[PDB]
C-alpha cells in the first residue's frame, strides 16, 4: 500500500557560513562634490568586506 | 515527523486506537447468528 | 512558477519550476449511499404479493 510520498514543498541544505560566493568589496563615500560620482572611503573602514 | 513513513497502517491504527471492543458490551444486542465466546 | 507569459522556448524560461498536483481520492460511498434511492419521491421500491 504506497500512497505515494507528501513532498510539496522543498527541502534545502546549505553550508555552515550561511554563505560561500562572497565578493571583495570596498565601502565608498557619497562625494559631496558634484556629478553625484561616489569615491573611495579613507576613514576608518576596511576597504575588505565579504 | 514519522521515522516511518508508512502512512497507511498508521493512520488505521490510530483510529483503531480511538474506540473500542469487549464481550460483557451485551448491552442490547450481540449480532444474529451466534456462537458464545471469551474475554470475559 | 512560470518566468514569462512569453510561448515557446526560451532563455527565461530556463528557470521554471514544478510542484505535483494535489492528491485526489474517488471511489463509492462507505455503505454504498445513495447507490440505491432512499426517502425519495419519486422513485420508491416496492416489495409486493403477486
Amino acid at each position: 500500500e504506497n500512497h505515494g510520498t507528501e513532498d510539496e514543498l522543498p527541502n534545502y541544505c546549505f553550508p555552515l557560513g550561511g554563505v560561500i560566493n562572497t565578493e571583495t568589496l570596498t565601502k565608498v563615500k557619497p562625494k559631496t562634490g558634484q556629478e553625484n560620482g561616489w569615491e573611495k572611503d579613507a576613514t576608518e573602514f576596511s576597504d575588505k568586506n565579504e | 515527523k514519522a521515522w516511518n513513513s508508512s502512512t497507511g497502517q498508521m493512520l488505521r491504527d490510530k483510529l483503531k486506537e480511538q474506540n473500542f471492543q469487549q464481550k460483557v458490551v451485551d448491552g442490547l444486542a450481540s449480532g444474529i447468528s451466534g456462537v458464545v465466546d471469551l474475554a470475559n | 512558477y512560470m518566468p514569462t507569459i512569453k510561448e515557446g522556448n526560451s532563455r527565461e524560461l530556463m528557470g521554471q519550476q514544478s510542484m505535483p498536483n494535489r492528491p485526489n481520492y474517488i471511489a463509492f460511498r462507505d455503505n454504498f449511499i445513495g447507490l440505491m434511492y432512499y426517502n425519495s419521491t419519486g422513485n420508491m421500491g416496492v416489495l409486493a404479493g403477486q
